[PDB]
């Protein structure tokens, strides 16, 4: 059905940056809502952002507001997300989420049908 | 609302609205529907069922 593929984390300090990304394979166009959600360890996933495909309107979580930047490349089918300055609490397991039309779970793994890899995102 | 939606919900059985951030104000423009059996708010930003 719908693959994700993503990159751009790994180990970086507190102070540092980082460039997230993750490109879309399979049905593109059947996808409505998009959004990152990372796992602390051993900890529950937490819904990073959300963005409308076409409507356009963009959520974040509270924990990563004004330091997480989502982005997306239409003519490519990625969807990327930059951030700098973190913190040891952004050390977490981020995937690639995907939701199809008729849902509007903005940070919630609820009713996403799709996720990536997984790639860990070290902050000391 | 749009007072049309309001008129032709004197048939209307089930209705719903997308706001996807917008703030809805129904000012009273329901009590026309009376057919609705099924009502459908989805991210309308209401902070108070109407009455």
């Amino acid at each position: 059905q719908v693959q994700l593929v993503e990159s751009g984390g790994g180990s970086v300090q507190a102070g540092g940056s980082l460039r997230l990304s993750c490109a879309a394979s399979g049905y593109i166009y059947q996808i409505e809502y998009l959004g990152w959600f990372r796992q602390a360890p051993g900890k529950e996933r937490e819904g990073v952002a959300a963005l409308a495909t076409w409507n356009g309107q963009t959520y974040y979580a509270d924990s990563v507001k004004g330091r997480f930047t989502v982005s997306l490349d239409n003519a490519k089918n990625t969807v990327y997300l930059q951030m700098n300055s973190l913190k040891p609490e952004d050390t977490a397991l981020y995937y690639c989420a995907a939701a199809y039309e008729g849902d509007t779970s903005p940070l919630y793994y609820e009713e996403y049908g799709y996720w990536g890899q997984g790639t860990q995102v070290t902050v000391s | 609302l749009p007072q049309v939606v309001t008129d032709v919900g004197v048939h209307l059985q089930k209705l719903s609205i997308n706001n996807e951030g917008t703030k809805l104000i129904v000012l009273n423009s329901l009590k026309k529907m009376v057919n609705l059996t099924e009502l459908e708010l989805i991210r309308c930003d209401l902070e108070r069922i109407p009455h």
